[PDB]
């Protein structure tokens, strides 16, 4: 019995969908929570015409956010293989 | 909640914002999440504690 | 053909943003320009973090 | 009144089509009316009855 | 409530805290504000936000 | 005669503390010595604030 080992690595920095993203490694996320984004705008007024109700200065203050997403996958090892990487043993081929 | 003061005071960077629609329609139907709209010079910014 | 980041994006913490972390659970990214630039007088940081 | 002034001349960069050898000047008010209260006067109401 | 987690995990200033009676007799009986006693070793203290 | 202390102490605000009085509503006093405690392991501080 034998087996087969050829396999087509992708990358995420490689694909093109990594032009859509800006990817960021920070080490300690299991640590966080909810990262937020908070924005200041304000708008540009237009001088009024004559006898008009007339706007005045407006600031916006809003809030991003950030959302959490785990991935993951299992995979299992024989105890075989187990005793035979902890400790090798001689005797024949 | 959110402590609005924060923003009015701590130095920002400075960006071109280019909203979608108008932004005070974008205010107006709450896509944003926590918003501090208002009108004239609040002096909220100031009573530090 | 493109040019392509060719390494992550590493971001490490500030010790007074751990400070900050185990004080008030909450972290300011690049607080030691945003402490610069609060004491200094500009209130346009270059770029943020 | 054409003597009145515009003495210096400065350049700027716009876009000019050809209108059978009578230039014109392209130019739309998108921006000065970006995130503004009023409204484009450009664009309008007709009535059909 | 305070973040107890942050008195922890902060280094402390050494005291010969000495007052008069014993440590839960004191506690126990209600001389001090807001008192939290863990007798195990609490992992809360372990988990930051 | 004893020695007694001429004027008033003074405590300072160090400008980290400004910065966490205007976003989080605390001060953690003598904020250098914890963080250099803090990033150098030693868990006690040689006086306090």
């Amino acid at each position: 019995g034998t087996f087969c080992n050829r396999l087509e690595w992708v990358y995420f920095l490689t694909s093109g969908l990594a032009a859509a993203a800006h990817a960021i490694k920070f080490h300690d996320l299991n640590k966080l929570t909810t990262g937020k984004m908070l924005f200041h705008v304000q708008v540009p007024r237009v001088a009024s015409g004559a006898g008009l109700p007339t706007s005045r200065q407006t600031t916006i203050m809003v809030t991003k956010y950030s959302e959490k997403s785990p991935i993951t996958i299992p995979f299992e090892l024989s105890a075989a293989c187990l005793t035979y990487l902890r400790e090798t043993f001689e005797g024949t081929i | 909640m959110e402590n609005w003061s924060a923003l009015e005071l701590l130095p920002k960077v400075g960006i071109p914002t280019d909203f979608l629609t108008h932004v005070k329609t974008s205010a107006g139907e709450e896509m944003f999440e926590a918003l501090r709209i208002y009108y004239g010079d609040d002096p909220e910014r100031y009573n530090i504690h | 053909t493109v040019s392509a980041p060719a390494t992550y994006g590493n971001f490490v913490l500030s010790p007074e943003n751990a400070v900050t972390a185990i004080s008030y659970h909450s972290i300011l990214a690049d607080f030691n320009s945003y402490k610069a630039h609060l004491t200094s007088g500009q209130p346009h940081l270059p770029n943020d973090s | 009144l054409s003597q009145a002034g515009a003495h210096s001349l400065t350049p700027l960069s716009m876009d000019v089509i050809r209108l059978g050898e009578k230039t014109v000047i392209m130019e739309n008010l998108r921006r000065v009316y970006k995130n503004t209260d009023t409204k484009d006067p450009l664009e309008r109401n007709v009535d059909l009855t």
